[PDB]
RNA sequence: UUGAGAAGCUCAGACGAGUAGGCAGGCGUGGAGGUUUGUGACGAAGCCUUGGGCGUGAGCCUGGGUCGAACAGCCUCUAGU
RNA sequence: CUGCCGAAGUUUCCGGAUAGCAGAAACUCAGAUCAGUUUUAUGUGUAAAAUGAGAGUU
RNA sequence: UUUCAAUGGCCCGUCUUGAAACACGGACCAAGGAGUCUAGCAUCUAUGCGAGUGUUUGGGUGAUGAAAACCCAUCCGCGAAGGUGGGAACGCCCUUGUGGCGUGCACCAUCGAAGAGCAUAGCUGUUGGGACCCGAAAGAUGGUG
């Protein structure tokens, strides 16, 4: 499985994928540590993805990827990416960092759509602040200094933009804005709280 | 009045013939810090090898 | 009056290829004889041990084997050595009897007249 | 005066370059510090101890909260003593017996380009150095 | 606007004697590892010539005449330079 | 071969150690000190205004 | 390019001398021709490692030069034996700027009593070695007529 996502021929890694259509609709528990090397698998499936047609199709075939897998372990397939692309921020470069920051996009519009899908079965307000939960514990902590600020003004880039698209009809209310208000608070990286607000595009017409 | 000349000539004495044994304990210690002050596995580097 | 070093990589060939004809000429045996281990004689080193030039005469008595046979097979013999503490005994005769376990004796054709 | 570093390191001639671009673009005076010990001589940057570097960070007050310690230069352990402390660390090169005696016990190492990517503006950092005289 | 050999490109101002001496960048010779998938009996090297050029300069490139078997540019190494 | 900086040419003690000039580095400051400067004024010196220059160390 | 016309310009190097005067050396052309090689010391810089550091005495090894490269055993050498203020850098501000509140490196003042080397290469310096090149009667040993 592993070996063959990051293959040097596309006719490949591309038969990994759909043989992952299977692995990760598996009806039992999967520990972080096997979606982590799984995922680095994956990171590397899309670090040589050439075209940017093809790379820009691949985002939504990973992207597609999350509400595939089981309800259970959804949560931790989506915190893995969020680690398994912040500690390898820094080893991209220029031109492979156009498809990362689109893949980003993909997947940071993924996490609003699984909890349009589970609202329709639980409360938005306990779905989303398990979401919440999620931002807490992976991208948006306070504890560790390791992640990178880019992702971060990435994310409020994209924050609503994608909650728009998400919901075309309206946003219910709830605490979609909380991991910033819990960053932009108590952020020990002084830079990146001084210049958070200032690219985000919070509205709290909603909220 | 101290003791002999050749009595101070033993002084190096009493000072080189701790040299060799406190140089072996220093190869030793520096080994023993060496198992000690060691990076652990990184169990991510296994997913290729 | 100077002297170079270019014949260092000349002169280690020349004992590597010493030490080579010695092997072929006597086979089974190696190409060193055993020697003992002894304690330098000096307030610097005497905690370390070292080899010696060979086994003394109560290192021989004591392990079992006689001062001539002990020559023949490769055993040397230092007349002057001694033993004056036990641990230095030990450490020698227990050397030798480990070398007499992995000792492969080849026997030697014998004249046997008719009469005796 | 000194505009130019008399190293060679290839890799060295790519950190100033990116601190000659923060240096001339930013208003910190991190910045143009940082930029000006990158062109000191091997003898006027000196070795400092993680010691050294644990009793600044934990000194009188102590509150060590989660500063990040930067020098620009080696950082040699100390065997002395035993308990280091948990610690964030930018400079040059380490020492194997060092960073892994940061990496075994606490916090992480940096190199200056990792600082930079995270405090370009110097927030929040101590810029230390070791003893000159030596 | 393309002007990232960032060791680049660009803008502004003042300045310019020189021994002893201090600092810096270069030119040239023989040979050495790499290189130009380099040049050469359709003429190498050399040589002469009021041929043409290049550089502040050390020096360099080329035309013609002789000539006849070797030679060179570039990055480093080196010295009986 | 070109480019930059470029003295001293002598005090002072005593063949010298100093110094000085020139550099080369490291420092701390222009909100600080200065000047083969000139005034003001107190008793020619000294002390405190202008004119200029960033000045001082190891 | 040769030549002419107008304006010009005391032979070069050394040494001497403030300066010249000088006295030297120079018939002409080609080639040869003079800070080099090495051990020691100190300095500056570059590199590797860093409370360490240094494979090349030697051993292991090296099928395509095998005097290279590559690897490490036992030594060994050289190292190793607290407050006050001023301060670099940063944060908090807040009449913002101004500054304050701080945290305070290197270091300096003060009161006081958390090792930085080792090895290689270069540069310049210095001491030896034939010592930048050339030039003073030698003297001594041993021979010749």
């Amino acid at each position: 499985f592993i070996k063959k996502l990051a293959a040097n021929d596309r006719k490949t890694r591309d038969k990994a994928l759909e043989s992952l259509q299977r692995f990760l609709s598996q009806k039992k528990k999967f520990e972080r540590l096997d979606f982590l090397k799984l995922w680095k698998g994956l990171f590397y499936c899309m670090w040589m993805a050439d075209k940017p047609l093809y790379q820009q199709k691949l985002s939504d075939n990973l992207a597609a990827l999350v509400p595939i897998v089981w309800i259970d372990n959804r949560i931790l397939f989506q915190s893995t990416f969020w680690e398994t692309m912040g500690r390898e921020w820094t080893g991209i470069d220029i031109l492979r960092t156009d498809k990362f920051y689109l893949l980003m996009r993909r997947f940071c519009a993924a996490a609003f759509r699984d909890i349009q899908t589970r609202s329709k079965t639980a409360l938005l307000d306990k779905v989303v602040a398990e979401y919440n939960q999620m931002w807490m514990d992976g991208p948006f902590n306070t504890e560790n200094l390791a992640f990178p600020n880019g992702i971060l003004f990435h994310l409020a880039d994209i924050w609503t933009e994608e909650l728009r698209k998400v919901y075309p009809e309206d946003v219910p209310k709830a605490d979609w804005y909380l991991p910033f208000d819990s960053t932009i608070k108590s952020s020990h990286n002084v830079v990146l709280r001084k210049t958070l607000p200032k690219r985000l595009d919070r509205v709290s017409e909603y909220t | 009045t101290f003791v002999s000349s050749t009595m101070v000539r033993a002084a190096i004495r009493n000072q080189a013939a701790q040299r060799y044994v406190n140089r072996q304990e220093s190869k030793l210690e520096r080994q023993v810090r060496a198992q000690q002050n060691v990076i652990p596995e990184d169990p991510l580097d296994n997913v290729f090898a | 009056y100077v002297k170079t070093w270019f014949n260092q990589p000349g002169r280690k060939l020349r004992r590597r290829q010493a030490r080579q004809t010695k092997a072929a000429k006597i086979a089974p045996r190696p190409v060193e004889a055993i020697r003992p281990a002894v304690k330098p004689p000096t307030i610097r080193y005497n905690m370390k041990v070292r080899a010696g030039r060979g086994f003394t005469l109560e290192e021989l008595k004591a392990a079992g084997v006689s001062r001539r046979v002990a020559s023949t097979i490769g055993i040397p013999v230092d007349h002057r050595r001694r033993n004056r503490s036990e641990e230095s005994l030990q450490r020698n005769v227990e050397r030798i009897k480990v070398y007499l376990a992995h000792l492969i004796v080849f026997p030697r054709k014998a004249g046997q007249p008719k009469k005796g | 005066q000194r505009s130019k570093p008399a190293s060679e390191n290839v890799y060295l001639k790519l950190l100033v370059k990116l601190y000659r671009f923060l240096a001339r673009r930013t208003d910190s005076r991190f910045n143009k510090a940082i930029l000006k010990r990158l062109f000191q001589s091997k003898t006027n940057r000196p070795p400092i101890s993680i010691s050294k570097i644990a009793a600044l960070t934990s000194r009188k007050s102590a509150s060590s909260q989660n500063k990040t310690t930067v020098v620009v230069g080696t950082v040699t352990d100390d065997e002395r003593m035993l308990t280091v402390p948990k610690l964030s660390i930018a400079a040059l090169r380490f020492t194997k017996s060092a960073r892994a005696r940061i990496l075994k016990a606490g916090g992480e190492v940096l190199t200056l380009d990792q600082l930079a990517l995270r405090a370009p503006t110097g927030s929040n950092t101590v810029l230390v150095r070791g003893k000159k005289h030596a």
